[PDB]
């Protein structure tokens, strides 16, 4: 699931760098990248978890 | 109660008190935009960075921030034909008639 | 009462992004709020469609919602932060702050 | 000034045609009382052209 408490923050940080905003994959490792240690607790809110 | 989606609308012109003017077509599908602009915003239809910011904010703290809107973001024409002003009949093309997609913002 | 632009204060500290925002610390991007009610003012650039369903919300409230208050221009702010990857970067950001409302 | 529920269908008419949006500040002034016709004087408060 997507924790929105714990995801709101760092999640949209990355999108308003513009990532995370392609679908499955190119962008999908950029991604990761900008969510770090919150990729396995937030990969579902951008639909990323492979 | 769902998010942000492309939902029917149909639109009557004799209805709307248009028959008068409006020869043809009488009715078309318009469909329009409704549901919740909550975090997360979907990141493949990319919403402004305004309304990244202000969802964000809005999930911060809904009672002092109001969420963003669901409206459309991209609409396509008709033509219609219908009685000009002038008593002229035209055949003409009305730009952003029907809703192709939904967005936050 | 109508769809209007009103202030918004925009304070990363305060959404958690003071550990990657250098600066600015703030700044006022504003929002867009109000009724979508008919006549739609014509300043507020509306298209074909929102009059339409204006018009029908207005005939039939019960059976047709109200177009919706956004913004419909945005101008651009210049932001100096961290990205992911440790590099400091200047870029300038669109779509930040709201300029003008209009109902859609 | 203007009447919504006897303005609505007839206002949003020449809307729609690309009337009644110029201000007096005048050139669409005349083409909109036009398609208004005899609701002018019922519905010209609506468009702020009297
Ligand atoms: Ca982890
Ligand atoms: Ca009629
Ligand atoms: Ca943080």
């Amino acid at each position: 699931g997507c924790n929105k408490a714990l995801c709101a923050s760092d999640v949209s940080k990355c999108l308003i760098q513009e990532l995370c905003q392609c679908r499955p994959c190119s962008c999908c490792k950029e991604c990761m990248l900008c969510l770090g240690a919150l990729w396995d607790e937030c990969c579902d809110c951008v639909g990323m978890c492979n | 109660k769902a998010r942000c989606s492309r939902k029917a609308l149909h639109v009557n012109f004799k209805d709307m008190g248009w028959d008068d003017w409006i020869i043809a077509p009488l009715e078309y599908e318009a469909f329009h935009c409704e549901g919740l602009c909550e975090f997360p915003l979907r990141s493949h239809l990319e919403p402004t960075n305004h309304a990244v910011i202000q969802t964000l904010m809005n999930s911060m703290d809904p009672e002092s921030t109001p969420p963003t809107c669901c409206v459309p973001t991209r609409l396509s024409p008709i033509s219609i034909l219908f009685i000009d002003s002038a008593n002229n009949v035209v055949y003409k093309q009305y730009e952003d008639m029907v809703v192709e997609s939904c967005g936050c913002r």
